């Protein structure tokens, strides 16, 4: 539960941590993953 | 100039980033119905 | 073995008070709370830096 | 004319409103990240 | 011709459905308020 409720707001994934429960663990267990102001605020709009 | 390009550019993002939440929300609704079903 | 029950009986009390305190700052919103200066400067740059958060 | 107009001001809006969410989202996080710390 | 009044109307929608939605958020975080001064 502590695992799951973790956001880049609070917590950095290790390198090791992806790759391994990413590609192997999941292989390994048989589940496969699937005007200035106007173009100001539309430019802002997109990077938000 | 290069304002428009951008200005296009960002509201087609936009388009794009909602056409994709609708259809994750949508399979997420397909799922809500099967656990229903069952 | 009954001396050890009634202290961690205590100590599971206390942990009760402290997690409603900590639920009751997890919910704050600025709709309804405002962040006191001292409360930044302590909770978010020292004490996370001596407990290894970063 | 004023369709432009209306389109920048309606634009603008949108901005500052999403501005907004950003601050008050940011302020909600620091509150997660207190209680995460205590 | 007639897609520029089209986007300048579609703007105009999209402002106002988020002046809406601001307006009952604030209400919905008044009566959060009164809850807790309770
Ligand atoms: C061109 C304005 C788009 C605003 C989208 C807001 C979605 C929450």
């Amino acid at each position: 539960l502590n695992v799951h409720h973790r956001s880049p707001r609070t917590h950095t994934m290790p390198t090791w941590v992806r790759r391994v429960f990413l590609d192997i663990v999941p292989r390994l267990l048989l589940m496969k993953r699937p005007l200035t102001r106007a173009v100001e605020g539309v430019q802002y709009i997109a990077d938000h | 100039g290069c304002g428009l390009r951008e200005a296009v550019d960002g509201v087609r993002f936009i388009a794009d980033h909602m056409r994709s939440e609708d259809d994750d929300q949508s399979v997420s609704e397909d799922w809500k119905y099967v656990a229903m079903v069952i | 073995v009954g001396k050890y029950l009634m202290f961690t009986m205590v100590l599971v009390t206390f942990s009760i008070v402290t997690s409603v305190c900590v639920l009751n700052v997890h919910h704050r919103s600025p709709t309804t709370h405002t962040m006191a200066p001292w409360v930044k400067v302590v909770f978010l740059e020292k004490l996370p830096a001596l407990l290894f958060m970063q």
